[PDB]
């Protein structure tokens, strides 16, 4: 029981992390990230994708 | 090739249309009114499976940042737009440049 408190409350500290983790307002580790591309050239269409997972 | 790396490829080989992706990832062909005169026929496999629609008309006037997709397109728009704008002070240069040798045999 004791072991098992401790895992849960280190279980919600991983939910949390992934919950409240964000770039200025954007978050990142929610899930809602999915991907964004990021122009990365001096002409459109250059933006490579980048995706955050769950 | 993933559907960014196409859009690139696009730019790439051709320079009579500039492609890009929005956010839903969409293709964006945009072809400005001083090089291409008349709808775009796409064609092929890649047509098929991306299904383009038609041309909506898109002026400065009418470029909206607030998505990626917007944007892209956008940029597209003000480069056709500084070709125009460019090209017609070449027009004007010319003139001056005449006018000025007109000007020099005239008072010859």
């Amino acid at each position: 029981v004791a072991i098992q408190e401790e895992i849960t409350a280190l279980n919600d500290e991983l939910n949390r992390i992934a919950e409240t983790t964000s770039f200025g307002g954007n978050k990142l580790l929610n899930g809602t990230f999915s991907t964004k591309s990021f122009q990365i050239g001096a002409d459109n269409g250059e933006a490579v994708m980048l995706t955050l997972k769950d | 090739d993933d559907i960014e790396e196409v859009a690139t490829y696009i730019n790439g080989q051709t320079d009579m249309v500039k492609a890009s992706v929005n956010e839903k990832g969409q293709l964006q062909i945009f072809a400005g009114n001083n090089k291409v005169t008349g709808d775009v026929a796409f064609s092929g496999g890649l047509a098929g499976a991306l299904n383009m629609q038609a041309g909506t008309a898109e002026t400065v006037d009418t470029i909206d940042v607030t998505s990626v997709g917007g944007a892209q397109q956008s940029v597209a728009v003000i480069d056709s737009a500084l070709k125009y704008v460019d090209s017609h002070r070449a027009e004007l240069g010319a003139f001056q440049n005449r006018f000025n040798h007109a000007i020099s045999n005239l008072d010859n």
